[PDB]
């Protein structure tokens, strides 16, 4: 019934190899971490297409007016 | 390399100890503290460096006590703090041409994937 | 078969310590609503113009009349008035049990069917539109069509009722059951700051109930009480409300003074300076609080005879307060002081916003200078800054101070301390440019201001938000003391003195005490006081 | 009102000329240290002998730390502990900053 | 009669892995009460 | 109790003493309360710093517990924070502002009234008037999109 017969506490637990729910437990913040990194990294790599300044940078206060457009009456053709 | 590699690696990978390692670990350390001692001389020499060394001896009761309190987070906090990226110590005497430099010798002390 | 035991401990029992969590419960989940429709319409007035809703000015009557109601009503007087006392009164007056422990368990159910009732008014087409304070042309047939209004005059009139009989067995308890050698003069500050909240709350509140009920008759049997081509003068109307209304707010505030009074000594290590004055002092602003009504008719247009007699009064209240201040600063001083805990924190804290607030009381107590002020956004802020400054405070700092002797057990005093913090700077910052806004001249209760006055709205709104980060921070520290089975001793808050020995104080020196509650087990027995406690005579 | 500043200082002298039980002496002591009355040298004195004749060491070093504590200033504290410098050696009296 | 309280009166059994979810969810509908009330005064509109 | 107590027993006495079980305690406590009996000056310096302990220590009855400050202000921070943050993300779902909220009109209000005389003392109608007025600027009054 027990895995060890003369100490009852140690339970044998799921696993696939060594993917035991502990160590996924102890790894998640890592994942949460990497992703952050990542979604910050392809935010910064995009920061000059037309479309994503017009939908999420301008909208965004204080920081809205550096990404505009400054050109007066005087512009495209 | 790979030796010292793997070392430096199991030595870092101790700040995310699971508690069945700590468990053996402190059954080994209570039978060992007890095993040695098997003769008069050993005796006496253990009595003299513990009264040398700390003022006392510890009797078994307050040495199993402080043995069993410890947990597996102590052993992660006390590993990031000392095990963790540090300064370490090499000596090295023999045909140690295939060690390579203090640089690459310290960059395993750490682990980037997390 | 618990059930039976359950329900017989819960709903089936009598005891005082039984009611007294389920007041405190009761208070909590009106509470919680009041402060969600406080920040809903905190968020209506973010900026001007309809926001989040289409111009619906009625239901932004209804969400103001709401809030007001059911948090004067139901968050602080049942959850501090009886809900502190019925427990903790009997304890110190020598006394195993209320006078009357049948309408006292009696009092309390009254309260659930009042809310439930009150919620399905206020889910009605129309909902009450007259305000905390509803005026008759205003819930005349002609404007409200429904059973809206009629069911919110039903919940004041039963509230009332059940507070003034929650408070008639309260007064027979402490008035016989007094300890052998105990003299009503020698009775400690709280119980009388309470009793004196029981016999005012009964002397005024019938007045509330009669001219409540002639009031709503007009909507019925179409009496002519208050109609202006019936003969009726809205100005009795004004004059019965506030005959009512100005002592209320006191009457609810002294269990704030009492408890403030008790948590100052016991973490000063220091007896309360002058007791009989301050007592002394208290029993004339009861007396007092009663002659003074018609502040709140400045602007109506009364004659200057009585406009002078009843502005002339009102800056007499200050002068005991002052004293009640003074004395406290002094008691502070010279002892010692654990400025660490957290119902010191909240006792401190009380202090300058009661007396920043009490002079912005003192401020528009002039017929002269309430012109510029009256129904503008600087009553409010006046208003606010003492009874959520004062009762929320004390509330707090009892709960944070009484909790091991309602169920035993600790808190954690790092997240306390943090929610103490961000709860009262988010308060500080919240009902700060409500000065400003009123002071420009801009008046309340208007889902749309001109568009001089973004400014300040944006800096409420953001305290506002904090302020529920406040109340989540709250409810974890609450759920965490009661599943964190964190022992606690007979008297948490003794300390040895500087010259008790650690071994002699051990065991010569444990159950001692200020007050009595803290001689017994923070779990109370069932039936405590077997024998009762006797005195020097 | 009632007890003056002197007459309490006497008071206290005369009762700590006989002492016989630890509790009342710390009781004593204690309600001694609250009159903002720093005991004069025949207080000090007589209750470091009563400390003695009660048989408790503790109670005398914690009369020093108690007056340090309590004296405005470290002349008055350094005036004390050289006119009472005899007395603690004669009875083997450690002060606490060279206790440890 | 003469038991002794184990200085727990909380009206509900409270442990840490089941009941949590049960108290936040109470505390969240409780919380969001106000919200369907605001809905209900603009169905038709 | 005569004969003087071995140092190894009165040593390193706050590390041992919350493991060490009561009956050492209980003999220890004994042990110097029959050896105070004596004059003191026969006395070591550690059985004098054994007593101070064992009497005005830190353990037993006076062993408060110790708030981290930093702790309770990293706190304060963070909700503040929090609570900004928040308000600033549940902001932008509002209804469209008035279209009276441009620098445009409010720049035309303030040289409107100005002609009314409308507060002309120290307002909106001053003499040098370097100052605002009628104008709330950031992002209050933003330009025409
Ligand atoms: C993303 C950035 C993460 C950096 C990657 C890293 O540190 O190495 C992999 C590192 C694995 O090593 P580890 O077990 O964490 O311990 C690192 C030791 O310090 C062991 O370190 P070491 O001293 O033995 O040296 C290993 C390190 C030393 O390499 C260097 O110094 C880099 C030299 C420049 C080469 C190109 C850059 O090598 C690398 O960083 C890998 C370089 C890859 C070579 C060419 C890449 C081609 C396509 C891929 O972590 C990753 O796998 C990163 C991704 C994790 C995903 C989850
Ligand atoms: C919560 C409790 C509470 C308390 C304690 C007070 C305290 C006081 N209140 Fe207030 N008040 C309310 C609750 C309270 N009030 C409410 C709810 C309303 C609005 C009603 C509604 O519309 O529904 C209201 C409204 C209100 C008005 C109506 C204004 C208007 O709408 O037109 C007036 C006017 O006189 C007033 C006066 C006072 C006065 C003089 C005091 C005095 O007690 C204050 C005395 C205290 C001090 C002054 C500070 C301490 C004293 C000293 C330090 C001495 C030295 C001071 C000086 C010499 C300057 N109150
Ligand atoms: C009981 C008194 C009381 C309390 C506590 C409050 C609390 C608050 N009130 Fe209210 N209010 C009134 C009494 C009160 N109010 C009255 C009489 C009116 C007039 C009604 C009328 O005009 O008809 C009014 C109206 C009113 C308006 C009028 C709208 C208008 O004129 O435009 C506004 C708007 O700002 C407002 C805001 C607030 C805010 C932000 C809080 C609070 O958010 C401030 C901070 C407080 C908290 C966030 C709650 C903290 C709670 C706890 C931590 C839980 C403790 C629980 C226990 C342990 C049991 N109130
Ligand atoms: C607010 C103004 C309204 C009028 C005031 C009266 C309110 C209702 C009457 C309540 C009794 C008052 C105290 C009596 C003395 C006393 O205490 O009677 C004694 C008992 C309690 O004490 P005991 O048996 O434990 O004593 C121990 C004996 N040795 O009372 C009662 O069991 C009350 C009986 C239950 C009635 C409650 C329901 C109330 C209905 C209200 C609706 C009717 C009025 C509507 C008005 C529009
Ligand atoms: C609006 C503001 C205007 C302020 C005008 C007030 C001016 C007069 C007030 C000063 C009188 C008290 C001084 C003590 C004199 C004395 O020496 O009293 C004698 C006693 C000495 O102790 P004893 O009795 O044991 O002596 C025994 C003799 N055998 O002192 C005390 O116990 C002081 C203890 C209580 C006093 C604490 C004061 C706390 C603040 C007071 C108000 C602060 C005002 C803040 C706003 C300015
Ligand atoms: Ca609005
Ligand atoms: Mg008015």
């Amino acid at each position: 019934i027990s895995f060890f017969p003369n100490k009852p506490m140690y339970h044998v637990q799921p696993h696939i190899s060594f993917i035991t729910p502990e160590r996924t437990m102890k790894t998640i913040p890592a994942f949460s971490r990497w992703a952050f990194a990542a979604v910050a990294g392809v935010f910064v790599f995009a920061m000059q297409v037309p479309k994503v300044k017009t939908t999420i940078l301008q909208p965004i206060a204080f920081i809205g007016d550096h990404f505009k457009d400054k050109t007066p009456e005087e512009d495209k053709w | 390399d790979d030796l010292v590699h793997f070392t430096l690696q199991n030595w870092a990978r101790l700040t995310v100890a699971t508690r069945a390692e700590v468990e053996r670990a402190k059954a080994q350390l209570r039978a060992s503290l007890l095993l040695s001692l098997d003769s008069t001389t050993a005796i006496a020499e253990d009595i003299g460096r513990q009264l040398l060394t700390t003022g006392r001896r510890m009797s078994p009761q307050e040495v199993d006590l402080r043995i069993g309190q410890i947990t597996e987070k102590d052993v992660a906090r006390v590993a990031s703090e000392m095990i963790w990226d540090k300064d370490i110590a090499v000596s090295a005497v023999g045909s140690i041409e295939g060690l390579l430099d203090y640089n690459r010798i310290r960059s395993s002390i750490s682990m980037n994937r997390w | 078969n618990s059930w039976w035991t359950y329900v017989n401990r819960w709903i089936f029992s009598t005891n005082a310590k039984d009611i007294a969590i389920l007041y405190l419960l009761f208070g909590l989940v009106s509470g919680i609503i009041g402060s969600v429709f406080s920040f809903i319409i905190r968020m209506e007035l973010s900026a001007p113009g309809s926001q989040f809703l289409s111009g619906n000015g009625q239901l932004y009557n209804v969400a103001i009349s709401a809030h007001g109601i059911l948090m004067i009503f139901f968050f602080i007087i049942p959850a501090l008035f009886g809900a502190f006392g019925n427990y903790l009164v009997p304890l110190m007056i020598g006394a195993p049990d209320v006078a009357y422990p049948r309408v006292n368990n009696f009092t309390f159910w009254l309260l659930p069917p009042a809310l439930m009732l009150l919620l399905i008014s206020a889910l009605t087409e129309e909902g009450p539109g007259g305000g905390w304070t509803v005026y008759p042309p205003l819930s005349s047939i002609t404007s409200h069509s429904g059973p809206a209004i009629d069911l919110a005059i039903l919940s004041l009139q039963l509230t009332g009722i059940s507070s003034t009989l929650g408070s008639v067995n309260l007064i027979a308890t402490m008035i016989n059951m007094r300890a052998p050698g105990l003299s009503l003069y020698q009775m400690p500050l709280f119980a009388w700051a309470i009793m004196i909240t029981s016999i005012l709350l009964l002397l005024t509140l019938p007045v509330l109930a009669g001219g409540l009920f002639m009031l709503f008759s007009d909507r019925n049997l179409n009496t002519s009480f208050y109609a202006p081509e019936g003969g009726g003068d809205p100005v009795l109307y004004q004059h019965l409300f506030w005959f009512f209304g100005h002592p209320e707010v006191y009457i609810l505030i002294m269990p704030a003074f009492g408890v403030v009074s008790h948590i100052i000594p016991s973490l000063a290590h220091k007896p309360i300076f002058g007791k009989e004055g301050m007592l002394w002092a208290m029993l004339s602003i009861a007396l007092l609080g009663l002659m003074v009504w018609s502040h709140h008719l400045f602007t109506v247009g009364l004659d200057v005879d009585t406009r002078a007699y009843f502005s002339a009064a009102t800056m007499v209240i200050a002068i005991p307060t002052g004293i009640k201040i003074f004395s406290w600063l002094a008691t502070l001083t010279g002892g010692a002081i654990q400025w660490s805990r957290v119902p010191m924190l909240y006792a401190i804290g009380f202090l300058i916003l009661f007396t920043i607030g009490g002079l912005t009381g003192v401020i528009l107590s002039n017929s002269v200078l309430d012109i510029a002020f009256h129904d503008t956004y600087f009553v409010v802020a006046h208003f606010h800054y003492v009874l959520s400054m004062g009762a929320l405070f004390g509330l707090c700092g009892a709960y944070y101070y009484w909790s091991p002797k309602m169920f035993g057990l600790m808190y954690n005093e790092t997240l306390a301390s943090i929610q103490f913090w961000i709860l009262f700077i988010g308060v500080n910052i919240v009902f700060g440019p409500q000065h400003f806004l009123g002071l420009n001249g801009m008046p309340r209760r208007i889902p749309d201001y001109p568009e001089a006055f973004v400014g300040w709205n944006f800096v409420s709104s953001i305290g506002s938000v904090i302020s529920i980060l406040s109340l989540f921070l709250f409810m974890y520290v609450m759920y965490d003391q009661f599943t964190s089975n964190r022992v606690v001793k007979t008297n948490p808050y003794l300390i040895p003195s500087y010259f008790d020995d650690n071994v002699i104080f051990v065991n010569e020196k444990l159950g001692v005490a200020q007050s009595i509650e803290w001689l017994l087990h923070s779990p109370v027995h069932e039936h405590a006081f077997n024998t009762l406690p006797t005195k020097s005579i | 009102h009632g007890v003056s500043l002197e007459e309490i200082n006497t008071k206290y002298n005369d009762f700590f000329s006989n002492v016989q039980d630890q509790f009342e002496l710390q009781r004593g002591l204690n309600n001694c240290f609250a009159y903002d009355i720093v005991p004069s040298s025949d207080v000090i004195e007589q209750a470091l002998r009563a400390a003695r004749r009660v048989n408790d060491f503790p109670t005398a070093v914690r009369i020093f730390e108690g007056i340090k504590v309590k004296l405005p200033t470290k002349e008055q504290y350094q005036a004390y502990v050289k006119e009472l410098k005899p007395v603690c050696n004669e009875l083997g009296i450690v002060l606490k900053e060279d206790l440890f | 009669s003469a038991p002794k309280p184990g200085s727990t009166i909380p009206f509900y059994i409270n442990k840490k892995p089941l009941p949590t979810l049960l108290y936040f969810g109470t505390f969240g509908v409780i919380f969001s009460i106000p919200f369907i009330v605001v809905k209900y005064h603009n169905r038709n509109l | 109790g005569e004969a003087m107590i071995a140092r190894p027993r009165l040593v390193d006495l706050d590390k041992r003493w919350g493991i060490m079980s009561q009956e050492e305690k209980d003999g220890l406590i004994t042990d110097l309360y029959a050896r105070q009996k004596q004059p003191w000056t026969t006395l070591s310096i550690e059985e004098k710093k054994a007593a101070y302990w064992i009497a005005f220590g830190e353990h037993g009855p006076r062993a408060f517990s110790h708030i981290s400050q930093k702790t309770v202000f990293w706190g304060t921070v963070a909700g503040l924070t929090i609570g900004v943050v928040l308000f600033g993300l549940i902001r932008t779902q509002a209804a469209p502002s008035p279209r009276t909220m441009t620098r445009e009109w409010q720049e035309k209000s303030n040289e409107y009234m100005k002609e009314n005389k409308i507060n002309p003392i120290s307002g909106e109608a001053s003499e040098g008037f370097k100052g605002r007025g009628q104008i709330s600027g950031g992002i209050f009054s933003p330009s025409e999109k």
